[PDB]
């Protein structure tokens, strides 16, 4: 069947360089175009570039004329996204689409089996462990905080409790909570930097 | 003499007319409101053989006639049967689908109702009222006011908004088509002389982008003439690959206007034009060209004005040349041997 | 290089309600839009194609149409499963695809007190006013903050943070309640 592949998605320094490999099995690539649609965390979906492997008719969006360069191997089965001077604002998820050829029905039906989708962020700050604050509670609200840790990836696990989204802070850190509706200890998992502080709480 | 004149008219309404009566029938058994024409007129025509109409020069028919009964019975099929046939038509002109929705057991049973229909002002006059059966004009009591009124009002005031309504409605629709394609007409046009004096990439990809959304727009309109073949058909499958082409000379004239280069843009648009003139201007030069694909028309404009003159004698005589009388029957049975003929140049 | 619009952005229907969105192209675009339903964490899927077809495999609940050039995507039923994200994206060319705004579609509940708590500094300052079990979404507490995800009995819980009195303003409050440390 129909299957795409991503890769190439992790921490980029801004200015660095990335690539990224759409793998396609089932259809070939010569058959159909492959677009490349990111979302901006928070907003809605945006088009960069596309790539048709049967002439070679690449052309990016306004914003990304010329820092990019899309290119695809048939013998591959694959679209590569070569990004140069990679800013700040272009972090995103870039989703890989598929789109027929003029014409007939292919080209009717729009971006129908899109890829997995890898991110790829952009900071200027490396990977530290989180600083657990253990927190007093006020029904007793009870939870704990945690405060400058990168990247993404983190999970609180408890021995009605909330795990609100990450937030950037204007230090180019994070900072996630959590609380529990009681009428106890605080865990943190943080794999990129294998940190296990445990945090105690009570009134 | 008188005599002569009487004797064909049986002859020639009955053999002539028989001869189509189980025709008709044989052929609509191998058209749901035609097979009532087809039994009607064979009802009230196998019963003319019985009296000739020629005991005028035997003193018979003392309880029965061709004209109270039959002639009742035929004006009432006639003209029930013509305003179902008129309002259906309406109907499929003025979107059918809310009132029929192709419901056509259903038809059956208003079809059956059309001598039910008649069975309450044809067979109900069943009384001689100083017929002719073999003061005013008949008008002591049979003054036929409610003859003329339902035969002749009835089915003509029916009838007569029944097809200007349709003729209308097809106006409209054809005028939707026309319209539509001219103004995707004029837009390709007056993009192309942009295009072919462009300056610049920035122009040249925003005019192709309004000719191809157009060229996209007209293939999914059908055109004005040539049309009501089925979508599958070649000529539509021909039109339509017309514009899977000309959007395809948009692509290549587009996607090398994306590079940057412009004074190739134009010589690709400039080989869509001799494209576009050759063969989808001549189409629609053949375009843009009214009457029913059967001869409905045909037998109900040739009954309505064969028997109003049948009336028209019933009650033109005012409290002396009478000669009404000898093209009495002959009116009507040129309509009975109009109906075979009418039905065969129908089939053609 | 058109602007898509979509006026409806947020969505707060219910269980069995019918949704309506509409669809704006600026320029002059045929019957060739698209939309897509987002769910959560997840790649895109396309549920009606060229405005009026429907995509093999969509359930026969979406359907839409085009009345000009406006476009609708109009909804039967809303299922528990089918509660997501919505885009309206046009194609005209390959380079000329841009896609809406977006229309979110969340679960409609009667609206609730929000409970308001007010956390002390940690020793080891930042003080955090936490919104508990509240709805619908038009809280906004005034002293960075995240709300979370729509909790699965259809209420959210908004979190506040400082770097003292937190206090919150609610449709379902009466009046705005007030918490100091």
């Amino acid at each position: 069947e129909v299957q795409l592949v991503e890769s190439g998605g992790g921490l980029v320094q801004p200015g660095g360089s990335l690539r990224l490999s759409c793998a396609a099995s089932g259809f070939n690539v010569v058959d159909f175009s492959l677009h490349w649609v990111r979302q901006a965390p928070g907003k809605g979906l945006e088009w960069v570039a596309y790539i048709s492997s049967s002439s070679g008719s690449t052309s990016y969006a306004d914003s990304v004329k010329g820092r990019f360069t899309i290119s695809a191997d048939t013998s591959k089965n694959t679209a590569y996204l070569q990004m140069n001077s990679l800013r700040a604002e272009d972090t995103a998820v870039y989703y890989c689409a598929r789109w027929g050829y003029w014409p007939g029905e292919p080209w009717w039906k729009a971006f129908d089996y899109w890829g997995q989708g890898t991110l790829v962020t952009v900071s200027s700050a490396s990977t530290k462990g989180p600083s657990v604050f253990p927190l007093a509670p006020s029904t007793a609200a009870l939870g704990c905080l945690v405060k400058d840790y990168f990247p993404e990836p983190v999970t609180v696990s408890w021995n009605g409790v909330h795990t609100f989204p990450a937030v950037l802070q204007s230090s180019g850190l994070y900072s996630l909570s959590s609380v529990v509706t009681v009428p106890y200890i605080c865990n943190v998992n943080h794999k990129p930097s294998n940190t296990k502080v445990d945090k105690k709480v009570e009134p | 003499v008188t005599r002569i004149f009487l004797v064909v008219v049986y002859s020639i309404v009955c053999f002539l007319g028989i001869l189509g009566n189980g025709l008709v029938i044989i052929i609509a058994t191998f058209m749901v409101w035609f097979l009532n024409l087809a039994v009607a007129d064979f009802l009230f025509n196998v019963f003319l053989p019985i009296h000739i109409t020629y005991a005028a020069m035997v003193f018979g028919t003392a309880m029965c006639k061709i004209s109270n009964f039959l002639l009742i019975h035929n004006m009432f099929t006639s003209v029930f049967l013509l305003t179902i046939i008129s309002s259906d038509r309406c109907i499929s002109v003025l979107l059918p689908v809310w009132s029929q929705n192709h419901r056509s057991r259903l038809a059956y049973m208003a079809c059956m109702v059309i001598w039910v229909l008649a069975f309450f002002l044809s067979s109900p006059s069943l009384v001689f009222r100083d017929t002719a059966n073999l003061v005013g004009y008949s008008r002591h009591m049979v003054v036929t006011v409610t003859r003329f009124l339902c035969g002749f009002l009835v089915p003509v005031l029916i009838i007569t908004a029944c097809y200007l309504t349709i003729v209308c409605k097809l106006q409209r629709n054809a005028r939707r088509q026309l319209a539509d394609l001219e103004d995707n007409w004029e837009t390709l046009n007056d993009n192309l002389k942009v295009i072919e004096k462009a300056d610049n990439a920035a122009q040249v990809k925003d005019a192709l982008t309004k000719m191809r959304a157009a060229a996209l727009d007209a293939q999914k309109a059908t055109p004005p003439k040539l049309e009501d073949k089925s979508p599958d058909s070649p000529e539509m499958k021909d039109f339509r690959h017309g514009f899977d082409i000309l959007v395809g000379q948009i692509d290549d004239a587009l996607k090398l206007a994306n590079e940057g280069k412009v004074k190739e843009a134009q010589a690709a648009a400039e080989q869509l034009k001799t494209t576009r003139n050759a063969y989808i201007q001549k189409y629609l030069e053949r375009a843009r060209s009214k009457k029913p694909d059967k001869i409905i028309v045909t037998i109900i404009i040739t009954f309505f004005l064969c028997w109003c003159p049948y009336h028209t004698l019933n009650l033109l005589e005012l409290h002396v040349f009478s000669l009404g009388l000898p093209l009495a029957t002959a009116l009507a049975i040129a309509n009975s041997c109009m109906n075979p003929i009418l039905y065969v140049f129908m089939g053609q | 290089d058109i602007q898509m619009t979509q006026s409806p952005s947020s969505l707060s229907a219910s269980v069995g309600d019918r949704v309506t969105i509409t669809c704006r192209a600026s320029q002059s675009v045929s019957s060739a839009v698209a939309w897509y339903q987002q769910k959560p964490g997840k790649a895109p899927k396309l549920l009606i194609y060229s405005a009026s077809s429907l995509y093999s495999g969509v359930p026969s609940r979406f359907s839409g149409s085009r009345s000009g050039t406006d476009f609708t995507l109009t909804i039967s039923s809303l299922q528990p499963e089918d509660f997501a994200t919505y885009y309206c994206q046009q194609y005209l060319y390959y380079s000329l695809v841009t896609f809406g705004q977006g229309t979110k579609v969340e679960i409609k509940r009667t609206v609730a007190a929000p409970s308001v708590f007010i956390f002390p500094p940690s020793d080891s300052a930042s003080v955090v006013c936490l919104l508990n079990n509240f709805y619908p979404r038009e809280a906004k507490v005034q002293w960075q903050e995240s709300v979370t995800e729509q909790d699965s009995d259809s209420t959210y819980s908004l979190s506040s943070t400082l770097t003292y009195a937190c206090e919150v303003t609610h449709q379902g409050l009466s009046s705005p309640v007030t918490k100091s440390f």
